[PDB]
């Protein structure tokens, strides 16, 4: 891979009282050209393991690819719950990957969130783990979950890889990030999570060219790996100096 | 014999394979293993009935099952480390497979591909040829179950109810008296405590529990591999007890 050819924009990932919650726009764009706009950009790993990228999605198929026969080979060889791997060793295997690549100058033309639960200790959905039903899709309560048992991890082309709280990738960097260093907290509830995460993402579909507001969300709990209904973001402007008709302005000058 | 049996690559006058013949026999010598289809699914049973003088080994940690795609069980007959050298490579196939063409390796191919892997070793005249005899079993909605065991010379047969290792004759014997295309993996289960009970004598109530390996594939397991929950096992090793006791 020389460069980007079919690229995806931005990935922002927390942690909240419940777990992780991921959000992606579902769009891939072919230079300017927005292609492709139901496109997957978080994929689960395992039950308590996530992946987002924002780049192109050519070398994130590849690194998918890898990642999920990692994941069987962890689960061919799983005896207890205990042995499958967690955040931490998939956010660890990434990042040497990318490290390794950097050495070769053929590097993935990607940046990448690993999220998920790094704990065995809240549920038993590791015991008997089914990879091709989802009972999911029969409700009981979440479990609150220690905010030093969940893990979100940034690797980026250079190699560099890091955890936080709260992980931007793409033009998030800059404006979710900002929101997200302004007003996040601690044991957000989900719906303060979500509001929170819906601000970061319009503001992202306001000045961002390559994003959209068809929204992908995720959430690692300790139900497991949910994916949520994809959504279209309420995206309206906040002036109507923006509406204002152009002609009721002086005609002289320069008003444009 | 007479000089024709020191090597897998030379012929007896009788075209026979004598380092084959003697690696059945080793098989034959082995701890027994069974794969039954059944109605909703299908059940592998391990006895390891020659570990009955090993009393310090821990619990149930001696296992000869194991799954590829989490949808496929592989068990096996013969030595531990060549038929973990077997399967593997049946996962290798398998994640080739899915790296290739996004899917996973059908049943039949992967049977085919490591039939091809073991009869290679009985090739030249340097090589030790796997002595195990493997068992790989499927099983879901559509196609119901399909069960394939490779004998060590490369011979992939399907059956529908497959035992290998010693007793296989009397298990044979005492599994074909009923048909389980129309029983449930459920009460398979005490029938097979029943047939391991009376066929080893090695094997009594004491050490039922601690020698032999269940698992399955079946609609309550959601058509994935599963180990059989002590739960569900302790009732059926108590009515088989309880039955040959009576008789």
């Amino acid at each position: 891979t020389l460069g980007p050819v079919v690229t995806g924009t931005s990935v922002i990932a927390i942690k909240y009282k419940h777990g992780i919650m991921i959000a992606a726009d579902r769009k891939a764009s072919y230079g300017s050209y927005a292609k492709f706009q139901n496109v997957e950009r978080i994929f689960k790993i395992n039950n308590k393991t996530v992946m987002g990228f924002s780049g192109e999605l050519a070398d994130a198929q590849y690194l998918h690819e890898l990642l999920t026969r990692k994941n069987i080979n962890n689960l061919s060889e799983k005896k207890r719950k205990e042995d499958m791997y967690t955040p931490q060793h998939y956010h660890s295997y990434v990042s040497r990957v990318f490290y390794v690549r950097k050495n070769r100058i053929d590097p993935l033309f990607n940046n990448i969130i690993i999220a998920g639960i790094n704990s065995q200790k809240y549920d038993n959905n590791d015991d008997n783990v089914l990879l091709y039903t989802n009972k999911n899709n029969n409700n009981e309560e979440y479990k609150e979950i220690h905010k030093d048992d969940l893990y979100i991890g940034f690797v980026d082309m250079h190699g560099t890889n890091f955890c936080d709280d709260y992980i931007t990738t793409g033009y998030a960097r800059y404006f979710a990030l900002t929101l997200l260093r302004d007003h996040y907290k601690d044991n957000m509830t989900e719906e303060e999570a979500r509001i929170l995460i819906n601000e970061c993402l319009r503001i992202l579909y306001f000045r961002d060219a390559t994003s959209s507001n068809f929204i992908q969300i995720v959430k690692v709990t300790s139900k497991g790996v949910e994916y949520e209904e994809p959504y279209i973001l309420p995206c309206v402007l906040n002036s109507a100096d923006y509406v204002y008709p152009s002609t009721l302005l002086p005609p002289a000058g320069c008003m444009w | 014999s007479a000089g024709y049996d020191l090597s897998v690559s030379t012929f007896s006058p009788d075209g026979r394979l004598y380092q084959v013949e003697y690696i059945y026999k080793s098989i034959n010598n082995n701890n027994t293993a069974l794969c039954l289809e059944c109605k909703d699914g299908i059940i592998c049973c391990c006895i390891n009935s020659n570990m009955d003088k090993n009393k310090m080994i821990k619990k149930n940690s001696y296992n000869r099952i194991y799954h590829v795609n989490n949808n496929i069980i592989i068990t096996y007959s013969g030595f531990d480390g060549d038929a973990r050298n077997i399967i593997d490579r049946a996962r290798s196939e398998a994640n080739t497979y899915y790296y290739n063409f996004h899917t996973n390796i059908p049943l039949h191919i992967l049977v085919n591909r490591i039939s091809l892997y073991i009869h290679a070793y009985t090739l030249y005249w340097h090589m030790r040829p796997f002595a195990a005899s493997i068992i790989i079993s499927s099983f879901n909605e559509k196609d119901k179950g399909d069960i394939y065991c490779i004998e060590p010379n490369g011979a992939c047969y399907k059956y529908s109810g497959i035992v290998i290792g010693k007793n296989k004759e009397m298990f044979k014997t005492e599994i074909e008296k009923k048909d389980y295309k129309d029983i449930n993996v459920r009460d398979a289960i005490e029938d097979i405590y029943k047939f391991i009970l009376t066929s080893d004598d090695h094997m009594n109530k004491n050490n039922l529990q601690n020698l032999v390996n269940f698992s399955w594939i079946c609609k309550e397991s959601s058509y994935e591999f599963q180990n059989i929950h002590e739960e569900i096992l302790t009732p059926a090793l108590n009515k088989a007890v309880e039955y040959i006791e009576k008789l």
